[PDB]
């Protein structure tokens, strides 16, 4: 019974369409420029508008 | 001459203003000290750091260059310097009986909850016994009878006086502290050979200390101010007599509030 | 939720006066009481207030030291006394509950009132009646002597209904917000010293007098109230 | 059985293979011509004080002002952050808690832990109290983490290899994921509602869908136990902490690992990870007595926020992202920005 | 102040709550805390009454409130919460002498390997243990018929109960590796009055006492 089961699970496990690294890499890197000017903790806010 | 006595009179009350500083600032930064040991020990801070602020500057000029002072400076200056180091001993002697309640009963100590007026009672207590011991004699004080003196109490004259202050004074907190830490040793006596030597060396140490910095001065006056009145030349003795009275305030910062592991985490975060 | 009060009666010039609140089915040791005061034909008027903790009591700038107001916790009893009453003092009365946390809503839930016989930012309201047919939109304003947007950013004027026959029930606190137990076709803005309420798609039971308060700073003023009628 | 494990083996190695297959360039050779952040330092602005023991958990709200602890005195706290206030101080029955959660429409709380129980409070009501709406039970174990999935449904994790889901207003349980072999760390929500992923304490992490409740995949790579997982805003990646001084970043597309957060001079233990509002910064809680931040990118920065005397056991970070908050087992709870 | 009265209100709510909470956990430090060990169907379920998850007992004896926690429901690791009882005030432990031969690799040395892990753990180097070693009649009514050599084949004394009891507590304390800073109290387990609870009432007391000495730096 439980070769049984590890053998479906590693089967549907198994079949699953990929992609390359670079373009995971890509992406990310993408969205880490997409929002450069509204990270409170990269560029600090002004004194005037700041709660803390 | 001179340079050298003012140099080191001026270190003497620096390092007491100092020594006692560290902890009135130590138990005010800290808000976790909210027991009954930080009580006793902030009262025994004040009275000692009030200690080097206004007798040691002042006598200074008393016995170095020119009294400018007048009695109006001597009386309040010697009421001061005698309500602070009484208040002084008989903090020392509260601490102790604090330290046998924890040992002589763990139980009832560890479940009582008076932790609000009784202890601002007994600080405030203190300092009225200690005014009371010293203060009504001192201010009747007149019997100089000679314009220009010392500023010196007015009871060296009759032997009655001396006696009962220096027994009211000195001999029952020595008498009590040493029967409070025999007790504690003794219960807590009952791996081994360590521990034991190690507790009886502090336990006499802490003793030996006040013993010896407080007994000198009154045997000295006393057998002076019997028979022999003598009430000019004073020699080396009699003048290292009195400076050892007040070195017992520079030690008392460093043997009980500062072996305490609180006050070392305290002192640590700062 | 219930709060009920007891005391009115008539009472001869002079003389003296306790009048009672019981409250039931709440944490009465979380809230601040408030009692308030309405005329025979007129506006509402602030009388007291007594906050948690028993540590802050305020009263009315006319008959301080006359009133004596006091709470008892654990049986749950609000009381008010008076002596001396003069004419002025023949009206009825109305204790308010509040709690002040962040995003809370006071003024929420208000008592049956009593009668009682005897034989400062201002605020006015616009108008005094104004006739509408159901369907119909409507805007009723009203209007101040100095700014209301606090330096912190809130806002505090109050928006409240009163049906004939009936005790108050809180529309709109501070001055955009809406309540609980309310029809979602109501709103409220204003600019600064001047507001106005907003009501879409009229009906039945939407028929009567609406106030407008202050809470910048004691004490609070009130309006002589808005009549809309069919 | 021979020839069953003969062909989970050869199943295994195709994987492994097409894994291999699918790597061809690392992002580490296209981050070094990345201006840095540079150097990065912070402040203490406030500082909350009322708990007496330690604090094992903290939970911001989704409205970046409330905040919500959890001590081992039994005590639950809910804090205004703008004027350190407190607003709400609730009770338990069991003072043994290790995780608290806080509803996306600021109405109910969660908590849980030793006592195999998940509890929900209520915060709104017309009494004026807070009341103590549902007690789930049917674990085996022990809680360690608990999320609002939305108003309506709960999610649980155990040490008993189990995963839960839970419909609240019913109370009983509507769908159970197992496959795990040793007990169980953390889990982190997606953004999109509909995914979750969990580690164990062995060494692996299994990524899991919630509407049919099939398991999805698995990673491996850690030398050994796993004991914080946080996840990317975008729903494309997350990245964990083990108890080997080592974080990692995964991905659950191209089925590998991408870095390694690791330096010589830290062997102690790692106890919380978050993101940061852009995915640019990496905030983790060390044993070493003080917390850390690193380029998320680059891997290579240590600008330590010192200031506990102790071990720092939780942190979060707001939704519009403008402030830090750290407890550690002082008993005190810092706010950074 | 510069505040509205909403926010007077509010601080007000604080400093009450404050004031709550600094009384619950002051009144909350005045316990004594107990944590219970034993090997599998040791005989601590006749400790638990001669005085799942967590199971936790209460009791009150002489003015102090003892506060037992039970932990043998959970079957987990413990290395990843053994940590959240750091403050204990001590730890019982249970170990039985009648099961010498019976092999589950008896008994005992799984006894001897589970306090020889408890005793030298980093987060309990200052926390004193309560050993008790239980069922002894049948240890006595069972070495009249086996030798101790079954399971000690070092022992060459005589075949008495006492040179055995004596043979077998002094094992057991020779597995403390900390003999300077925690002690390790033993008793035989009594069936027929209330020695059981004034044992760990000394325990603590003398616990309590040397715990204030050595904090005063004395
Ligand atoms: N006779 C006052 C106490 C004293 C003596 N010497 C110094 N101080």
């Amino acid at each position: 019974a439980q070769a049984r089961k590890l053998v479906e699970q590693l089967k549907m496990e198994a079949n699953i369409d990929r992609i390359k690294v670079s373009k995971a890499a890509a992406d990310l890197m993408a969205y880490c420029e997409a929002h450069a000017k509204e990270d409170p903790l990269l560029t600090p806010v002004p004194a005037s508008e700041n709660p803390f | 001459t001179r340079v050298t006595l003012a140099f080191f009179m001026s270190l003497v009350a620096f390092a007491i203003m100092l020594g006692n500083a560290l902890v009135i600032l130590a138990f005010v930064v800290d808000k976790n000290l909210r027991h009954r040991s930080s009580y006793f020990f902030l009262n025994l801070a004040i009275s000692d750091f009030f200690v080097g602020v206004i007798s040691i500057p002042l006598y200074i000029p008393h016995t170095l260059f020119e009294w400018d002072f007048g009695k109006e400076i001597c009386v309040f200056w010697l009421t001061t310097d005698y309500l602070l180091c009484t208040a002084s001993v008989y903090n020392i002697v509260l601490i102790s009986y604090d330290r046998y309640l924890s040992v002589s009963n763990a139980v009832s100590y560890r479940t009582q909850h008076t932790g609000v007026l009784k202890i601002v009672t007994l600080m405030v207590a203190v300092w009225v016994l200690a005014f009371l011991v010293n203060g009504p004699m001192i201010l009747v004080s007149e019997s100089w009878k000679d314009e220009g003196s010392e500023c010196e109490p007015g009871f060296f004259s009759e032997w009655y006086i001396l006696a009962i202050t220096s027994f009211l004074e000195f001999v029952i907190p020595v008498i009590l502290v040493a029967y409070f830490n025999m007790n504690i040793y003794w219960s807590l006596w009952k791996v081994e050979l360590l521990r034991a030597r190690r507790l009886a060396k502090s336990l006499a140490i802490l003793l030996g200390v006040f013993a010896v910095c407080w007994a000198p001065y009154s045997l000295f006056t006393i057998v002076l101010s019997f028979y022999s009145s003598a009430t000019g030349p004073k020699s080396v003795w009699y003048r290292i007599a009195f400076w050892l009275q007040w070195f017992n305030s520079f030690v008392n910062p460093l043997l009980y509030p500062l072996c305490h592991k609180r006050f070392q985490k305290a002192f640590l975060k700062i | 939720v219930q709060l009920v009060e007891s005391g009115g009666g008539l009472v001869q010039p002079g003389g003296s006066r306790k009048l009672s609140c019981s409250a039931s089915g709440f944490a009465f040791s979380s809230f601040g009481m408030h009692w308030v005061r309405q005329a025979p034909e007129k506006g509402l008027e602030w009388v007291a207030y007594i906050s948690s903790g028993s540590g802050t009591i305020y009263y009315a700038d006319t008959v301080k030291g006359r009133f004596t107001i006091s709470r008892d916790d654990p049986k749950n009893t609000l009381f008010l006394q008076m002596t001396s009453l003069r004419s002025e003092d023949t009206a009825m009365y109305y204790c308010v509950r509040s709690i002040y946390y962040y995003g809370s809503s006071p003024f929420d839930f208000w008592g049956q009132g009593t009668t009682l016989t005897v034989s400062d930012i201002v605020m006015t309201q616009a108008t005094s009646s104004v006739p509408v047919t159901p369907g119909e939109s409507v805007s009723i304003s009203c209007r101040s002597s100095k700014s209301l947007l606090h330096s912190n950013g809130n806002t505090y004027l109050y928006w409240f209904l009163q049906r004939p026959g009936q005790s108050p029930q809180l529309l709109i606190y501070r001055m955009s917000n809406l309540a609980s137990g309310v029809p979602d076709r109501f709103s409220g803005s204003g600019s600064g010293t001047a507001f106005t309420l907003t009501i879409s798609r009229l009906e039945a039971e939407d028929v009567g007098v609406y106030y407008c308060m202050q809470h910048l700073e004691y004490p609070l003023t009130f309006g002589a109230g808005t009549k809309l009628e069919l | 059985l021979d020839q069953l494990r003969q062909e989970a083996e050869q199943l295994k190695n195709q994987i492994r293979d097409a894994r291999k297959a699918c790597a061809d360039a690392t992002l580490s050779q296209i981050t070094n011509n990345i201006d840095p952040v540079g150097r990065i330092q912070m402040r203490t602005r406030r500082t909350l004080r009322g708990h007496l023991a330690k604090i094992y958990a903290m939970h911001w709200g989704t409205d970046s002002r409330l905040l919500v602890s959890a001590s081992q005195d039994g005590k639950l706290i809910i804090w205004d952050s703008y004027t350190t206030n407190k607003v709400h101080a609730i009770p338990l029955r069991s003072s043994w808690v290790m995780t608290c959660a806080y509803a996306p429409s600021g109405n109910y709380v969660a908590c849980g832990g030793l006592d195999n129980i998940c509890s929900i409070y209520n915060l709104k009501t017309r009494e004026g109290n807070v009341r103590v709406s549902r007690e789930l039970a049917g674990h085996t174990g022990y809680l360690s983490c608990c999320r609002f999935l939305d108003d309506n449904q709960i999610v649980t994790s155990s040490g008993d290899t189990t995963c839960a889901l839970w419909d609240i207003e019913t109370g009983q349980q509507t769908t159970t994921f197992t496959g795990h072999t040793g007990d169980v760390m953390s889990l982190s929500l997606a953004p999109d509602t509909r995914l979750f992923v969990s580690g164990a304490c062995d060494a692996s992490a299994k990524l899991w869908d919630v509407r049919e409740g099939m398991c999805r995949q698995t990673f491996t790579g850690h030398e050994s136990d796993i004991n914080a997982i946080c996840f990317f805003p975008n729903g494309n990646a997350f990245a964990t902490g083990s108890d080997d001084a080592t974080c990692r970043l995964f991905d659950l597309r191209a089925d590998q690992e991408l870095m390694t957060y690791s330096h010589d001079n830290i062997i102690c233990g790692i106890t919380s990870v978050s993101f940061s509002k852009s995915g640019r910064l990496l905030l983790a809680g060390y044993d070493d007595f003080n917390c850390n931040v690193w380029d998320a990118l680059k891997a290579d920065r240590a600008g330590v926020l010192a200031g506990h005397d102790n071990r720092v056991s939780c942190l979060g970070v707001t939704d519009d992202g403008m402030a830090v908050a750290t407890g550690s087992w002082d008993s005190f709870l810092k706010i950074w920005n | 102040c510069t505040l509205s009265a909403e926010d007077k209100a509010a601080v007000e709510r604080s400093k009450m709550i404050d004031r709550n909470l600094r009384e619950d956990g002051e009144k909350a430090a005045r316990e004594v805390k107990l944590l219970l060990l034993g090997a599998g169907e040791s005989g601590k379920s006749t400790i638990v009454k001669q005085m799942t998850g967590i199971v936790e007992t209460h009791f009150t004896f002489k003015d102090l409130h003892f506060k037992m926690f039970d932990v043998g429901a959970q079957r987990s690791e413990r290395k990843k919460w053994i940590h959240c009882f750091e403050g204990v005030t001590a730890i019982i432990f249970c170990v039985a002498l009648s099961d010498y031969d019976l092999v589950l690799m008896n008994r005992m040395h799984e006894s001897m390997k589970l306090f020889d892990s408890i005793c030298n753990n980093k987060w309990f180097t200052d926390t004193s243990i309560i050993l008790f070693l239980n069922k002894k009649d049948l240890f006595e009514e069972k070495i009249k018929k086996s030798p101790l050599t079954i399971c000690y084949p070092e022992y060459a004394g005589s075949n008495t109960y006492e040179e055995a009891a004596a043979y077998i507590q002094c094992q057991f304390e020779d597995l403390n590796k900390r003999k300077d800073t925690k002690e390790i109290y033993t008793h035989f387990t009594c069936s027929t009055d209330t020695k059981n609870v004034q044992f760990v009432f000394d325990a603590v007391t003398d616990v309590i006492i040397k715990n204030n000495l050595k904090d005063c730096g004395l």
